[PDB]
């Protein structure tokens, strides 16, 4: 294994990763980031 | 006369060190966009085009 700087949070009883990957990937490129999805009402 | 000479020349030499900060404030005011217009463009459009 290798050490990687990444933040982990605890919710309920489960230890989960917390990712908001927008600076490492999807940055200074021509693609649209997902999770900016659209809805119709 | 020479006392007034030296006392005057000292403040004249000090004035450049005193006014360089004025020139940086002038150029930084002439450069900076407003935050209310800089921050939504940096966020609300992802990339551009």
């Amino acid at each position: 294994n290798a050490r990687v700087p990444a933040d982990l949070v605890i919710v309920g009883d489960k230890l989960v990763f917390l990712e908001a990957l927008e600076r490492r990937v999807y940055q200074a490129t021509r693609v649209a980031y997902p999770l900016i999805g659209n809805i119709d009402i | 006369a020479i006392q007034q000479m030296a006392r005057n020349l000292r403040t004249v030499l000090d004035s450049f060190e005193r006014g360089t900060a004025d020139q940086l404030l002038g150029v930084l005011l002439e450069k900076a966009p407003p935050l209310s217009l800089l921050s939504p463009i940096n966020k609300f459009q992802p990339e551009g085009h």
